[PDB]
């Protein structure tokens, strides 16, 4: 079982989502996926290797316009940013 | 029927994609239709457009050198953590 | 000042337009990043089209069974292909 | 200790390739990669799953406009077909 981390803007940008009503189910039940090591993810979350030279960290699409990123190594899984493409790309 | 993609850009920054494409056969406006043609279908953007932002990087480096990481035992624990 | 000028079909442009108008976006701005992206990668983004007619039959047949060859290994394979 | 396996239509590109000039070495150097499982690899392979549903195919790129897709299994490695982007995706 991988460790479970998870960062301090980890933690604003959930909030964040929910106090902008996004249905928070659709962002625990792939966290669950992850946690669970559901590897490779289902399709739909067109999940990917983040864009730049970041070791382990990953790009799941929550919806098209709301992306999970997080690490995941043999030894690790850490939920890092969630967002829109503008919060976390822009 | 017919419309037409018009779009503003730097000049410079159009020859240097017009000449990278030109090497594989496309022009501009192929690129835009191509890639046009996949947003409406998929309803979503191509992967990897643009790099992770300054504020996604600076989480990243903090995570890296173990600032501001915080542990959960399982995802009850982590949700309860999260207060989601 | 320049501009990138491109036909495209009406309702193409119209689908485009809702799905990048949910995300803050205009195509101008979609076309500016992708450009951005190939000039400076020096290649086109990835999976802009799927794959085409001759690769899906050659899938299909390798699936099945149908024209599918073995190797023992690199130089026997190399050797099967005349590399 | 994957199988080894190429289609037909690998071949065919194969020899394709070697009339137009393309440097052959290239394309060996990345397939002995795949071969001996030296993976993940080099990132100016560009490797990532093929776009579609078509389970276990990746695409590789030789040069950008020079690619590879194969199939990658726990039991198997099959070499399908290479060449341009307008030959396999146009």
């Amino acid at each position: 079982q991988r460790d479970i981390e998870y960062s301090g803007q980890y933690s604003k940008d959930v909030k964040l989502a929910q106090k902008r009503h996004k249905d928070m189910n659709k962002l625990k039940y792939l966290m669950t996926l992850l946690i669970n090591n559901t590897l490779p993810l289902p399709a739909v979350y067109k999940d990917h290797p983040l864009q730049g030279s970041w070791k382990g960290y990953r790009d799941a699409h929550v919806e098209p316009d709301w992306i999970l990123i997080y690490k995941l190594t043999d030894k690790l899984l850490r939920f890092e940013r969630t967002g829109t493409h503008a919060a976390l790309f822009g | 029927a017919n419309a037409f993609v018009r779009a503003r850009i730097d000049e410079d920054l159009k020859n240097q994609a017009a000449d990278v494409l030109a090497g594989m056969g496309l022009t501009i406006s192929d690129l835009v239709r191509i890639t046009l043609t996949k947003v409406a279908r998929e309803k979503a953007l191509p992967f990897d457009l643009r790099e992770p932002n300054q504020l996604t990087i600076q989480s990243i480096k903090n995570s890296e050198a173990g600032i501001d990481v915080h542990k959960a035992k399982d995802a009850d624990d982590l949700f309860d953590k999260l207060g989601i």
